[PDB]
């Protein structure tokens, strides 16, 4: 019931999230501020999102057996998953009390608002709120949570990866891991087909990144946009 | 290429 390898991976995965996940506002102050009145919110959230993206990288890096992919598949497997991991994070930060993302501050509260203020409308926003709310309902434990950023990351179906095998391989432990976690530790009724309902976010974050990269595609063609980006968001969402 | 991934991934 639950070996000590899978205890292992878990107490890696939450190591690896309390190292990455330490948003201080004193690593906020150094964003470019929030504009708050169009696009006025475009370059503080740039900064945020550019600087999570390394958080995600510091974590993915955790993650046991990643480390043990060619630098394409890490590579392919970080760009591909950046921004949902991003978005699955956040959920820590989000808040029912009002719908948005609350890091102390009223200047490091975002809304629906200020994310439209960065260029989306609800085609992302709605589905976006959706995504945060239905997990809060979920009450995950850290360790789901943790799991299932890894899951998300190290994904074999991702389009673009070399060895699917070893990554399927990764990814099963994981899933495995995972699962029996629930069955052991998480408390019945609410283990009830929770992995599949953890599945399925994982799936609504597949239409999230489409609807990113729909509207990003868009405003990255657009120059005046694309110059308020940071280098590392240009070079794992993509540049042309 | 990839110059800061790669270099983050290191
Ligand atoms: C450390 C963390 C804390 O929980 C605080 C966090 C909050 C997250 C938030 C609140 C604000 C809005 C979010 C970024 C939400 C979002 C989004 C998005 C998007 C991208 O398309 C793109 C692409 C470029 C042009 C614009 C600005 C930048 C650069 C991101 C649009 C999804 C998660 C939300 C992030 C998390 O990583």
């Amino acid at each position: 019931k639950l070996s000590e390898e899978q205890q292992h991976i878990i107490a890696i995965l939450l190591d690896a999230h309390h190292k990455t996940y330490d948003p201080t506002y004193a690593d906020f102050r150094d964003f470019r501020p929030p504009v708050r009145m169009p696009l006025s919110m475009l370059p503080h959230l740039a900064d945020l999102v550019s600087y999570s993206i390394q958080k995600v990288i510091g974590f993915a890096k955790m993650i046991p057996g990643f480390r043990d992919l060619t630098s394409d598949d890490q590579i392919v497997l970080l760009k591909s998953s950046a921004i949902e991991v991003i978005m699955l994070r956040s959920n820590q930060s989000f808040t029912m009390d009002d719908m948005s993302w609350d890091c102390g501050s009223q200047d490091y509260k975002y809304d629906v608002t200020d994310v439209s203020k960065a260029g989306h409308t609800l085609e992302l926003i709605e589905p976006l709120i959706k995504f945060q709310v239905g997990l809060k309902k979920l009450n995950l434990h850290e360790e789901e949570h943790v799991l299932l950023m890894a899951i998300c990351i190290v994904s074999p179906d991702r389009p673009g990866v070399q060895d699917a095998k070893l990554v399927e391989a990764i990814q099963d432990r994981l899933s495995n891991t995972l699962q029996t976690y629930i069955r052991c530790r998480h408390p019945p009724p609410g283990s009830h087909q929770l992995y599949a309902k953890m599945i399925q976010k994982l799936a609504d974050l597949r239409s999230l990144n489409e609807e990113h990269s729909k509207q990003y595609r868009s405003l990255s063609f657009q120059p005046e946009n694309s110059m308020k980006l940071t280098p590392l968001v240009l070079e794992v969402f993509g540049n042309e | 290429n990839h110059p800061m991934l790669m270099n983050l991934l290191k």
